[PDB]
C-alpha cells in the first residue's frame, strides 16, 4: 500500500 | 424526533453568542501570543472592533429567534 | 484517528452548499425592499423562517461531522 | 376668432397623435358602464360664454347620466372644468360636487394643467369614472360625446388577458401603475382641446 | 422610485421636463416657458359649502396640494 | 404601402414626425437603450431619459437625434396588409440636440443640489437624485 | 471498518442539493411578496407543499446516514 | 463487506439535484402566481406533473441504494 | 471487492443533472403559462419533446447502471 | 473488472451537464414562444441545432463507456 | 503528516459556497441600490445580518479544519 | 489497460461544462430571436464563433482522452 | 511521497468559488452602473467592502495550504 | 506513466468551466445583439478582448497537462 | 515520485471558476454597453478592475501548482 494513509482504509 | 429537532435549534440559538465570546476571543489571544508588531495589531484592533459589533449581532439574532420560540 | 478526520471533514462541505441559498434569500430579501419599501417586515418574517429550515441543516452537518469525529 | 380657430386645430393635430395610441390600447379592455359603484364624472367645460349652447349639451347629458346612476342607487361625484358648468348645476346638482377648475384656459393649453386633474382624480380614486366633451368633427358642425374610463378599481378585477400580446419590458404589475397615470393625462388632454377648438368654432357663429 | 415616495408617474414626468427646459437655449426656451405657463383655480365642495378656493401659478405648489 | 417601419415621434405641443418611414430606431428604456426595426415583436416601455436616435431609409448613415425626458414607447405590429409596422414614441418634452446647452445645464444642477440639501422630505431626495441623473444624460448628450 | 464513517459523510454531502433548492424557494416566495402583497396567504401555502417534500428528501438523507453507519 | 455502504451512499448523492429541481419549480410557481393569480389552478396541475417525474427519479436514486447496499 | 456496485452508484450520480433539467424546464413552462395561457397547450407540447430527451438520457444512464451491477 | 467499469461510469457522469444544456434550452423556447409565438416554428429549427451537437456530446461519452468497458 | 492534513484541507472546500453566497449578497445590494438608492441604509443593515450567519458558517470551516490538523 | 482507462474517463467529465456552455448560447440566441426576427442572421454568425471555440475545447478532451487511453 | 502537497492543493481548490463571487458582484456593480450612471461612488464603496470580505477568504485559503505544505 | 496520464486527465477539468465563461459571454454578446444592433462591431471587440483572458487560461492547463504527461 | 504531478494537477482545477467569474465579468460589460454605449469606458475600467483581482487569483494557482510540482 504505497498509498498507505489513504489505500489501507477501503479496498486493501 | 421533532422535539429534537427544535431542543437542537434552541441550544444553537443560545450558544451562538458564547462562541463570538469565548472561540474568537481564543483565536485572538493565540495571534496576540505569536505577533507582537504595532501595525498588524492596528489592523488587529480594527478587527477586534469588527468582532464587537459581531458579538453585538449575533446576540440580536438569538434575542429575535428566541423571541419567536 | 485516521478515517474519523476524513469523515467529519467531508460533512463540512454542506456548509458551502447552505451559504449557497441563505445569500439568495436574503438577496431576494433585498431586492424585495428596493421594489417595494413600504413592506419591510412580512418579508423579514418569511425570510427568517427560511433561514430557520437553513440554519437547521447546518447545525445537522456540523453535529454528525463531530460525531464521526468522536465515533 | 378664426386665428385662435387655426391654432388650435394645429395643436389638435399636433396633441392628438400623443393622446391616441395609449388609450386605444388601454381601451383594449372592455369598460362595462352599467356596473356599479361610486360614480365620478369629468364635464368638460368653458369659461366664458358666447359658445353657442355646447355647455348647454353637455350639462344636459350630464343631468341625464346622473339622473340614471342615481335611480340604480349609485352614489354620485361631479367634477368640472369652468364656471359656466358650475352656474349651469350648481343649484339643481350642487350637492354631489367635489372639485372644480377655472382660469384654465387663460393660458394656452399645455401637459401640466391635465397632470394636475389627473392627479387630483387619481387622489380621489373613485371606482368608475367618465369624461364629457365635445368632438370636433368639423369647422361647422360638433358632436357631444361620453368617455369611460378605467379605474384602477376596474382593472384589478381583470387579469388583463387582452394585452398579453404585448411585451412589456418591465414587467406588467411594475408598469400598470405609471400607464394608468399616462392615460388619464392623456385622455383629459385629448378631451380639453376637442372641446376648445368646438367652442371655438361655435364662437364663430 | 417615486412610487415609494408617495408620487405618481405624471409628477415625476413634468417635474422633470421642468429641468429639461430649463436646460434649453434662449430662442426656443423662452417660446417653450411661454407655451408651459399654468394658473389654474382649484376649488373643493362638500355638499356644497365651498372648503377653499386656491390658485396655481406654478406647478410645484399646485402638485404638492 | 411599404415594409419601412413607420415611425411616429410625439411631444404634446409639436409632433415632429406622424408616419414617417425609417430604416432603424434607438430608444432608451428603462432596463437599458432599444433598437427598433420592422419585424420586432410587439412590445411597449417606459422611458426614462436619454437621446432617441433616428436613422432614415435614404439616409441609411445620416442620423437625427432628439432627446427625450421621460415617456413610453408603444411598437405594434403591420396591419394583415400594409406590411407595415409601426412605432409610436410618447415623450413628454422631445428635444433635438442643437437644442442644448451644457452651461444651464450645471447651473439647473447646482441648484437642484441646493435645494436638496435641506433633504426631509422623500420627494425632494428622490427629485435631487433622477435630476442628477436626468442632468447627467443632458450633459453626455450635448454638444 | 472505518469506511462505515465515510459512507455516512457521503450520504450527507447532499444536503447542499436541498438547502439551495429551499433558498430559492423562499427568495421567489419573498420576491413575489414585492409584487401582489395581497395574495400572501395563497404563497405561503404553495411555498409549504414544496417543503413539504423537500424536508422529506433531507429526512432521508440523514436517516440512511444512521443505516450506513450502523448496518 | 464495507464497500456496499460507500455505493449506497454515494448513489444517494444526487437527491441534491432532485431537490434544486424543486424548488426551481415551486419558485416559478409561486413567481407566476404573482403575476397573475387568476390562473393559479392550471399553475399548480402543472408544477404537479413535473414532480410526477422528479419523484420517481428520486424513488430510484433511494430504491437503489438498498439495492446496492444488500446485493 | 465489489468494484461493480461501486461503478453502479458513480453512474446513478448523474440524475441529479437530470432533475436539474426537468425543473427549468417546468419552471419556464408555468412562467410562460403565467404570461400567456391563450398558447398553454402548444407549450405543453414542445416541453414534452425536451422530456423526450432528457428521460432518454436518463434512461441509459439507470439501465447503463444495471449492466454494471451484473456485467 | 473493478477498473474499467469504474471507468465506464465515471464518463458516464457527464451526462449530467448535456440535461442542464438541454433543459435551458428548452426553457428559453418556451419562453421565447410565450413571448412571440408568430414565429414558433422559426425558433424549433435552432434548437435542434442544438442537439446536434449537445446530443452528439452525449452519444459519445456513452459509446467511450463501452469502449471503456470493453478494453 | 498524514490523513489529517488531508482533512484540514478538505475542510476549505466548503469556503466557495460561503464566498459564492457572499457574492449574491452583495451583488443583489448594489442591484438595489442602483434601483433605489434613497433606502441605501436600509438594505445595508439586512445585508449585514446575512454575514452574520455565512462569515460565522464561513470560520466554523476555518476553525473545524485546525481542530482535525491538530485533533 | 488498467489506469490508461481511468484517466480517459476522467477526461471526459468536462464535456458536461461544455454543454451547458452552449445550452447558454442558444438559450440566448432562441430569445434574442423570439424578439428581433429581423436579427437571425447575424446572431446567427456570432453564435457559431462562439460554439467554434467551445466545440475545439470539446475535440481536444476527446481527443487526449485516447491519447490518454494509449500512452 | 508529499502528501502534504495533496493537502495544499485540496485546500487550494476553493479559489474557484471565491473568483465566481468576485465575478458575479463586479457584474451587478457593472450593471448597476449601466442603470444608474449617476450612482457609482456608493457601488464602489459596497462592491469594496464585499471584495474584502472575499479577499479574506481566500487569503484564508492560500495560507493554510502553505502552512500545510510547510506544515 | 500511469500516475502522469492520471496527472493530465485531472488538468483538463479545468476545461468545463472555461465553456462555461465563453458561454455566457457569447450568449451576452447575441442578446445585447438582439437589443441594440446599431452596436454590433462594438461589442464584438469587447468579447474578443475577454476571450483573450480566457484563451490564456485554457491553454495553459492544457499544455501544463503534456508537461505533467511527458514528466 | 509522481505525487507532485497529482497536486499540481488538483491545484490548477481553480482555473475553471476564474474563467467562469472572468466570463459573467465580461458579460455585464457587453450588456451594460447595449443599455447605455454612452460610456463604453468606466464600465471597461471597473471590468479591467476585477480582472486585476481575478488574475492574481489565478496566478497564486498555477505558482502553487508550479512548486508543488517541482519542490
Amino acid at each position: 500500500y504505497p498509498a498507505s494513509p489513504v489505500q489501507e482504509i477501503f479496498l486493501p | 424526533r421533532f422535539y429534537f429537532m427544535y431542543m437542537a435549534r434552541t441550544t444553537f440559538q443560545a450558544v451562538r453568542p458564547l462562541l463570538a465570546f469565548s472561540v474568537f476571543g481564543e483565536v485572538m489571544k493565540l495571534v496576540l501570543a505569536t505577533m507582537s508588531s504595532g501595525l498588524f495589531s492596528f489592523l488587529f484592533s480594527f478587527v477586534l472592533a469588527f468582532e464587537v459589533f459581531y458579538f453585538f449581532l449575533q446576540c440580536y439574532i438569538s434575542y429575535t429567534f428566541l423571541t419567536m420560540f | 484517528a485516521g478515517v474519523a478526520s476524513l469523515s467529519a471533514a467531508i460533512a463540512l462541505m454542506s456548509v458551502g452548499g447552505v451559504a449557497q441559498g441563505i445569500g439568495s434569500l436574503f438577496a431576494a430579501l433585498v431586492s424585495g425592499t428596493a421594489r417595494n419599501p413600504s413592506i419591510k417586515e412580512d418579508l423579514f418574517t418569511y425570510t427568517l423562517i427560511g433561514m430557520g429550515f437553513l440554519e437547521f441543516l447546518g447545525i445537522i452537518c456540523v453535529l454528525m461531522s463531530a460525531v464521526l469525529l468522536y465515533s | 376668432a378664426a386665428s385662435k380657430l387655426r391654432m388650435d386645430q394645429r395643436r389638435l393635430e399636433n396633441g392628438l397623435p400623443f393622446a391616441t395610441p395609449v388609450q386605444k390600447l388601454v381601451q383594449r379592455i372592455p369598460v362595462d358602464p352599467k356596473e356599479k359603484g361610486t360614480l365620478a364624472v369629468l364635464a368638460l367645460s368653458s369659461d366664458k360664454g358666447l359658445c353657442g349652447g355646447v355647455n348647454s349639451f353637455v350639462a344636459k347629458q350630464a343631468r341625464i347620466v346622473i339622473k340614471e346612476n342615481e335611480m340604480a342607487g349609485n352614489a354620485v361625484q361631479v367634477y368640472g372644468v369652468g364656471d359656466k358648468i358650475r352656474s349651469a348645476l350648481q343649484r339643481t346638482f350642487g350637492d354631489r360636487f367635489k372639485r372644480i377648475m377655472t382660469e384654465v384656459t387663460r393660458f394656452p393649453w399645455n401637459f401640466g394643467q391635465a397632470c394636475i386633474i389627473a392627479d387630483r382624480l387619481m387622489q380621489d380614486n373613485p371606482a368608475r369614472l367618465m369624461v364629457i366633451y365635445n368632438h370636433f368633427k368639423s369647422a361647422v358642425a360638433y358632436d357631444t360625446l361620453t368617455l369611460n374610463v378605467l379605474t384602477p378599481t376596474q382593472a384589478a378585477q381583470s387579469a388583463k388577458e387582452q394585452l398579453n400580446t404585448f411585451e412589456f419590458e418591465p414587467e406588467k404589475t411594475d408598469v400598470w401603475k405609471d400607464l394608468q397615470d399616462f392615460y388619464y393625462a392623456c385622455t383629459v388632454f385629448g378631451c380639453m382641446l376637442d372641446n376648445i377648438a368646438s367652442e371655438q368654432s361655435a364662437r364663430m357663429s | 422610485m417615486w412610487r415609494s415616495s408617495g408620487v405618481s408617474f405624471t409628477r415625476y414626468a413634468s417635474e422633470m421636463a421642468a429641468l429639461l427646459r430649463q436646460c434649453l437655449k434662449e430662442p426656443y426656451r423662452t417660446q417653450a416657458m411661454q407655451r408651459n405657463q399654468i394658473h389654474l383655480k382649484e376649488t373643493v365642495y362638500q355638499q356644497g359649502q365651498v372648503l377653499t378656493r386656491e390658485t396655481f401659478n406654478d406647478i410645484k405648489k399646485a402638485f404638492e396640494a | 404601402f411599404k415594409n419601412q417601419l413607420l415611425l411616429t415621434l410625439s411631444s404634446p405641443s409639436e409632433a415632429i414626425y406622424v408616419r414617417t418611414p425609417v430604416r432603424s430606431v434607438t430608444v432608451p428604456g428603462s432596463e437599458g437603450a432599444m433598437t427598433m426595426t420592422n419585424g420586432h415583436s410587439q412590445t411597449v416601455a417606459r422611458l426614462k431619459a436619454g437621446e432617441i436616435i433616428v436613422r432614415k431609409g435614404e439616409t441609411g448613415d445620416e442620423v437625427e437625434r432628439f432627446f427625450l425626458s421621460d415617456g413610453f414607447v408603444l411598437f405594434k405590429s403591420p396591419e394583415d396588409d400594409s406590411g407595415c409596422c409601426t412605432a409610436e414614441v410618447l415623450g413628454v418634452e422631445v428635444v433635438p440636440v442643437s437644442m442644448l446647452d451644457k452651461e444651464s445645464a450645471a447651473t439647473a444642477l447646482q441648484e437642484l443640489l441646493q435645494q436638496g440639501a435641506g433633504a426631509t422630505d422623500e420627494w425632494t431626495k428622490a427629485r435631487t437624485l433622477l435630476g442628477q441623473e436626468l442632468l447627467s444624460s443632458v450633459i453626455r448628450a450635448a454638444p
